Order: C-alpha cells, then sequence, then structure tokens
C-alpha cells in the first residue's frame, strides 16, 4: 500500500507505459481525470493470474 | 410565519441527494460522462419536482 499526495499528478504517463489489457473506472470517467481535485490518492499493486 | 416556514422549507430541500452520489449538477457534471449521468439527474429531477 503506496500513499500519494502533496503533489502534481499527471495521466499522460499511465497511457505512456504499456498498451494495458483493462482499464476501467467506477467513480470517474477515464478521459476527465486530468481535471479533477483529490484528497490522497492510494496506490496497489500485485501480480494476479490473467 | 407560515409563509416563511414554506420558502424556508423549499429552499432548504435543494441540498438533498434522493439517493444519488452527490446533490450538486456541477459536481456529476465535471466528473462524468454524459452516457452515465441521466441515471443521476433523474433522481434528482423527480424529487425537486
Amino acid at each position: 500500500r503506496k500513499r500519494i499526495s502533496n503533489c502534481v499528478a499527471d495521466y499522460s504517463v499511465i497511457y505512456n507505459f504499456a498498451p494495458f489489457f483493462a482499464f476501467k473506472c467506477y467513480g470517474v470517467s477515464p478521459t476527465k481525470l486530468n481535471d479533477l481535485c483529490f484528497t490522497n490518492v492510494y496506490a496497489d499493486s500485485f501480480v494476479i493470474r490473467g | 410565519n407560515h409563509n416563511a416556514q414554506a420558502l424556508n422549507t423549499l429552499v432548504k430541500q435543494l441540498s438533498s441527494k434522493f439517493g444519488a452520489i452527490s446533490s450538486v449538477l456541477n459536481d456529476i457534471l465535471s466528473r462524468l460522462d454524459p452516457p452515465e449521468a441521466e441515471v443521476q439527474i433523474d433522481r434528482l429531477i423527480t424529487g425537486r419536482l
């Protein structure tokens, strides 16, 4: 678990990273993350079967 | 007194959610896609009507 705060967030690197297999957002629209402001950001990573 | 009570209640009713994500239209518009906005907007419309 990683906590992200007190920084400027850019999400172009997300598309630059890899040709994603899946990209699903629930509370927000993926094309409008560029215009929102958030209190805290939590980053969680692990490995799962395909 | 009755007129003031009625007007105050009517203006107070604008802060209800009616089972939606938020009670402000601008927040809904600026956080979502039009295809996913009608579902939220309908509840507010019905409550205010």
